[PDB]
RNA sequence: GCUGCAGUUAAAAAGCUCGUAGUUGGAUCUUGUGGAGGGUUCCCCGCCCCUUGCCUCUCGGCGCCGGCCCGAAGCGUUUACUUUGAAAAAAUUAGAGUGUUCAAAGCAGGCCCGAGCCGCCUGGAUACCGCAGCUAGGAAUAAUGGAAUAGGACCGCGGUUCUAUUUUGUUGG
RNA sequence: GACGACCCAUUCGAACGUCUGCCCUAUCAACUUUCGAUGGUAGUCGCCGUGCCUACCAUGGUGACCACGGGUGACGGGGAAUCAGGGUUCGAUUCCGGAGAGGGAGCCUGAGAAACGGCUACCACAUCCAAGGAAGGCAGCAGGCGCGCAAAUUACCCACUC
């Protein structure tokens, strides 16, 4: 079957980090088309009945979205399979709560509640600079927003703080060694550490070393690096564990050390 | 040994073994498939036919007996096989020009015991087994 | 001919040890053979050895005891990858408590117990026990 | 060489123009050719022979249009008699997990040869690089030739 | 029957030799001393000539008092080999956690309070994933390799031929 | 607020292309070429690259490292059974990719189809008819016939999952 694009998605080929079961039926939600990559998305309904358990059936989530209590990036969305991804803020204004989508140290989108103050902006990577007609420059970001007239000194692999309401960036970082970074793709995920070094090749990818403040060195491809703030100075509130990432032996030891699994 | 043991002699080994495997007896029946084509079965465990005529086969020496076989033609290949009738007096429970169900002896293409030319036996005469006819758990339906 | 120098050397020392000889004559010398016999001496399976010099390829004379049992060559020279090591070490040694398969690595020629502590595989040469 | 036209259709460089514009020795130049070339990039070197020379070819990447991007490979010459192309060979070793031996296998591939290089001979080492298709059996072009690295073709006694 | 078979008589070496492909192929081109990690010499800096071979430098930091020193830039003839990274769909398999009433399974679940807790805590690991391709370190082993009726080296010079546009505010000679 | 539309970016893909990897057979050893084989030059065509196609021109391409030809109770892979180590055999079948709707060919609509629960024709089948004509494709769920050693209910329902 290949006379056009498919529309079903199974459960057993579903991207594994949404933590689905398999004794519910064959299908899984499928992200609809949008700004983030299909693998990198967390569909809306999985945050609302397969995490926080406001709803219990998919029809219930549709009944929440219809009354429009949900926002994403300060605008109103009303699908059940809206494709939100990394660095967005969800905002329920009927609870007074704001969430942030960020990577756990085990590489899955966690619940990271935040102040309303922080929830007025997000961190956006620059990917492309493109001169349009009549000599105007542009930015292009991973959340796929086109912000016209950027000041010229911003280059790709940099990051920019965006004001959700108005565009028109507040600050930026210029990519270099000794800046604090998060990993967003690759087999490493959610790890935090300073850049330390870069390496360039002519075509065919290139890699970027990273080192943290716990004395571990690891590397990742260039295009999986994301900047979060100046050296040892995050401009976001980080979820617990701080991207350090333990081994399984040490992690076991903590649970049996406090002797705690309930409270 | 008596053979090359280079570090670049993978070809001369892997082509030699693929050739000298054809001289093996088991392999040569399995992979030419002439076994199947020649067999009155398609390679199925059983087969079904219709009786032609009772016969008796006189056993190979030193044993002397009459072994009360049948001869049957098959449905699914239209060719003829001479088939043993097991237990005692189950010749009587077979009646001519009816269907039967046949089955191999248990030695895979080779006559068993002192009876020659018979590589098959009989299990059902009319959806009723020779076991159940003999024991009396069922009865011939007339 | 003599396509494997190491293979012709060891068979001599094998044959000689059986008869009970405690001096032998091995030719041709090669540097590879020297470092081989060095390892075999350190552990204490054989004694001191004398390299006679010519201007051809040398000849070697050895002093040995009955401690040696069997040194073999493995031809051709396979690779080992430090998980393949254990599979080898089972096959060539009569015990888990003694015997040393020898090999060469980029860190030089050594026994297997030592090679595992350098954390480098390499090409296998022979064995002994 | 001075004449390279011999075809039914006129042969020329695109991206070059001929003026009628005035000069003190006109009309209108002194050879009517300002030569075109471009770099390959990547770190491979441009040849003198192109910038000096006169030839029309479009499948060479020095003077023509065709990018080199993706893979890079090598080979050696085995045969040639074809027009602006050659055949080459790639020896390599295939492993078998059932045994522990290797064995030899080779493929042959054609690749286009620039009119820039005019010094090639059988058995010369060559390097090549991935391109968009040029022809049915050509996917590559030469970037560089090298020889005298193993069995020289000449000797010094001068 | 690679690991791991057999060929005098039990089945079995071409009558014999030559010979291209294939397979396989001799020797030969470096050792000692203080500090550091482990013994009582031996296995990250250096020293005898070498030590991650060099320069050349110039642009953007570190220094010390215009002047001087050392990291990054071309790389050590090429491969294999070995060692580390990157990179890899899930289910299955190995395997951590959880009394399914036990198990096969499953991915859950666990805490204190009469009615005042209107709530709290925590999991959903990890391993392996042939090849072939990408990256860095090692340099023994095996291939490949530098001047032999020379060209290697130093800002050593000549002759010959061609040529760059940068700067003297601009444009021409 | 709702709707529509143009271009660029993005998402979902799609399509071509690189390198490496495949079961048996030599009682298959030479094969391929103007009925294009390999290459060159220009053009045609196509969403684009390309002997994809045409004109003109060149004479090549591949092979004992097994081509070419023939065979396969061969859909491919993730896997499965047995097993000390090394292996052997199986994989129609829930995931992923491909191919096809009786056999062939052509085509409309659309962003997307050489679609068959769309259309047009032939060939093979088979139905109705006032004999003038008309209509059809269960390798969708049930069910029946036939084939055979060999395989289920003409059930209930959108509550769950989508």
């Amino acid at each position: 079957m290949a006379r056009g694009p498919k529309k079903h998605l199974k459960r057993v080929a579903a991207p594994k980090h949404w933590m689905l079961d398999k004794l519910t039926s064959v299908f899984a939600p499928r992200p609809s088309t949008g700004p983030h990559k299909l693998r990198e998305c967390l569909p809306l309904i999985i945050f609302l009945r397969n995490k926080l358990k406001y709803a219990l059936t998919g029809d219930e989530v549709k009944k929440i979205c219809m009354q429009r209590f949900i926002k994403i990036d300060g605008k109103v969305r009303a699908d059940i399979t809206y494709p939100a991804g990394f660095m967005d803020v969800i905002s329920i204004d009927k609870t007074g709560e704001n969430f942030r989508l960020i990577y756990d140290t085990k590489g899955r989108f966690a619940v990271h509640r935040i102040t309303p103050e922080e929830a007025k902006y997000k961190l956006c990577k620059v990917r492309k600079i493109f001169v349009g007609t009549k000599g105007i420059p542009h930015l292009v970001t991973h959340d796929a927003r086109t912000i016209r007239y950027p000041d010229p000194l911003i280059k790709m692999n940099d990051t920019i703080q965006i004001d959700l309401e108005t565009g028109k960036i507040t600050d930026f970082i210029k990519f270099d060694t000794g800046n604090l970074c998060m990993v967003t793709g690759g087999a490493n995920l959610g790890r935090i550490g300073v850049i330390t070094n870069r390496e360039r090749h002519p075509g065919s990818f290139d890699v970027v070393h990273v080192k943290d403040a716990n004395g571990n060195s690891f590397a990742t491809r260039l295009s999986n690096i994301f900047v979060i703030g100046k050296g040892n100075k995050p401009w976001i509130s980080l979820p617990r564990g701080k991207g350090i990432r333990l081994t399984i032996a040490e992690e076991r030891d903590k649970r049996l050390a406090a002797k705690q699994s309930s409270g | 040994m008596g053979k090359c043991r280079g570090l670049r002699t993978a070809r001369k080994l892997r082509s030699h073994r693929r050739d000298q495997k054809w001289h093996d007896k088991q392999y040569k029946k399995a992979h030419l498939g002439t076994a199947l084509k020649a067999n009155p079965f398609g390679g199925a465990s059983h087969a079904k036919g219709i009786v032609l005529e009772k016969v008796g086969v006189e056993a190979k020496q030193p044993n002397s007996a009459i072994r009360k076989c049948v001869r049957v033609q098959l449905i699914k290949n239209g060719k003829k096989i001479t088939a043993f009738v097991p237990n005692d007096g189950c010749l009587n429970f077979i009646e001519e020009n009816d269907e039967v169900l046949v089955a191999g002896f248990g030695r895979k293409g080779h006559a068993v015991g002192d009876i020659p030319g018979v590589r098959f036996k009989v299990v059902k005469v009319a959806n009723v087994s020779l076991l159940a006819l003999y024991k009396g758990k069922k009865e011939r339906p007339r | 001919v003599r396509m494997n120098v190491l293979a012709d050397a060891l068979k001599s020392i094998n044959n000689a040890e059986k008869r009970g000889k405690r001096q032998v004559l091995i030719r041709p010398c090669s540097k590879v053979i020297v470092r081989f016999l060095t390892v075999m001496m350190k552990h204490g399976y054989i004694g001191e050895f004398e390299i006679i010099d010519d201007h051809r390829a040398g000849k070697i004379v050895v002093n040995l005891t009955g401690r040696l049992n069997k040194c073999g060559v493995i031809s051709p020279r396979f690779d080992v990858q430090l998980k393949d090591l254990e599979k080898w070490q089972n096959n060539l040694l009569p015990s888990r408590q003694f015997g040393f398969i020898v090999l060469t690595t980029s860190a030089g020629i050594m026994d297997h117990e030592e090679a595992r502590r350098k954390h480098t595989g390499g090409k296998i040469l022979g064995f002994f026990f | 060489m001075a004449d390279i036209q011999t075809e039914r259709a006129y042969q020329k460089q695109p991206t070059i123009f001929q003026n009628k514009k005035r000069v003190l020795l006109g009309e209108t130049g002194k050879e009517k050719l300002p030569r075109y070339y471009k770099n390959i990039g990547l770190g491979f070197k441009t040849p003198k022979e192109a910038i000096e020379g006169t030839y029309i070819d479009k499948k060479c990447p020095f003077t023509g249009n065709v990018s080199i991007r993706g893979r890079i490979l090598s080979g050696v010459v085995t045969k040639m008699k074809m027009q602006r192309t050659i055949v080459i060979r790639r020896d390599y070793l295939h492993y078998i997990r059932k045994y522990n031996r290797f064995e030899k296998r080779h493929k042959n591939m054609s690749v286009h040869l620039s009119p820039c290089f005019r010094d090639v001979q059988i058995g010369d080492i060559v390097t090549v690089g991935e391109c968009r298709p040029l022809s049915k059996t050509v996917r590559f072009n030469v970037l560089k030739v090298t020889k005298a690295a193993g069995t020289k073709k000449q000797f010094q006694k001068f």
